[PDB]
């Protein structure tokens, strides 16, 4: 429970939710100065000074990528590609990383908990969470990412439900 | 004589038929092409992990 | 007749041997829990 | 003694004997989301799941092989690539891995062992055993097993007997 303390005081300033009539259907991060939203969820973001933005689309990768005001540019996400087997630190507990896939144990993982970012045991966001499909007694994520070269790579499982 | 088809066509309307309709599909292919690269180098790119 | 049915053994022969071939390089690598086929045998062999 | 309970832990939930008319003649291993049977190894799989699956076959390397569904694929074995020598786990207690050659002393090892998956010493399946000759006063084994390019490698010894 040590782990979900961090990540609450982390999103508490910089992780604002997607209402629609109230109703939570995403979250938009603000790592490394720049704002992201993915596709499919829909309605406004929260804080007003972000919905009054014009989000260049990016349809591939489930992004909807925009820019930081510089008053604003420390108060981000730090961000790393630095990943080793092992547990990484969820909204909800700990998330598993082997051979290249977050792996959460079931149950939890509905309409709503999507661009939640995965975070480190520094304080790092490794990912950021769009979907994931439930394969019995533990559900792969269909994440976005970033490696060594500096290139942005999506990660997707077999029949992914949108979150 | 017999009017073939084709009998007054005149070289320089071949070259003007040969440039304008022979090298726009240069212009594909080589767009075709260069689109094959790029979404090669795309998923190199993303064979990093 | 025997042009023909020489074309026909040889043709046979041929596709017999190449599809022998084609499971003798596909096999090790379908045979793993993961079945990561190498790129350039997916392209050469027709893989996934 | 001890090594052995931990397997038998893991061979309850995971690996599963074939059903011969009233006795069990091999054991099927599901492992990283594919199942596998061996081939001189004739009767049904337990499940109901596992029974409907039509198989691929591999007559070089004597293992039929199918498709694991996808709520399966979490509670599947793992490989390894990298064995050291020394001890490692089997069933039927202890299995020595000297110059690339799994032993057992002898005494056992008979009809009805096949595809028992030879484990480690954190869990994970190095080789699947298809049989083995007495050489003396100790046996050896006919494993396929995985090397570290991903190549499915199959050993076995003069005149081995398909268990």
């Amino acid at each position: 429970g040590k782990r979900q303390r961090m990540v609450m005081k982390l999103e508490s300033d910089k992780t604002f939710p997607i209402m629609l009539e109230g109703k939570i259907n995403g979250y938009a991060c603000v790592v490394g100065g720049k704002l992201f939203r993915p596709m499919h969820v829909e309605g406004k973001i929260d804080n007003d000074v972000l919905a009054a933005l014009k989000t260049k689309k990016a349809s591939k990768y489930d992004l909807e990528y925009a820019d930081v005001p510089q008053n604003m540019r420390a108060d981000t996400f730090k961000y790393t590609h630095e990943k080793p087997q092992g547990y990484y630190s969820w909204h909800h507990g700990a998330v598993q990383y082997e051979n290249g896939r977050f792996t959460v144990p079931k149950g939890v993982g509905a309409k709503g908990d999507s661009g939640r970012p995965i975070l480190d045991n520094q304080g790092r966001v490794v990912a950021i969470v769009l979907g994931g499909v439930n394969e019995g007694s533990r559900t792969a994520l269909s994440v976005v990412m970033w490696n060594e070269k500096g290139v942005t790579v999506k990660y997707t499982p077999e029949n992914c439900e949108q979150w | 004589h017999a009017q073939t088809f084709t009998a007054a066509v005149s070289k320089t309307a071949w070259t003007w038929l040969t440039s304008l309709l022979g090298g726009s599909a240069v212009i594909i292919i080589i767009g075709l092409v260069l689109a094959t690269i790029v979404a090669m180098y795309v998923l190199t790119n993303q064979k990093h992990n | 007749s025997i042009c023909a049915a020489i074309a026909t053994v040889s043709v046979a022969a041929s596709t017999w041997l190449f599809c022998r071939s084609r499971v003798a390089c596909l096999t090790p690598y379908r045979l793993t829990p993961n079945a990561r086929i190498p790129f350039c045998l997916a392209v050469l062999c027709c893989a996934r």
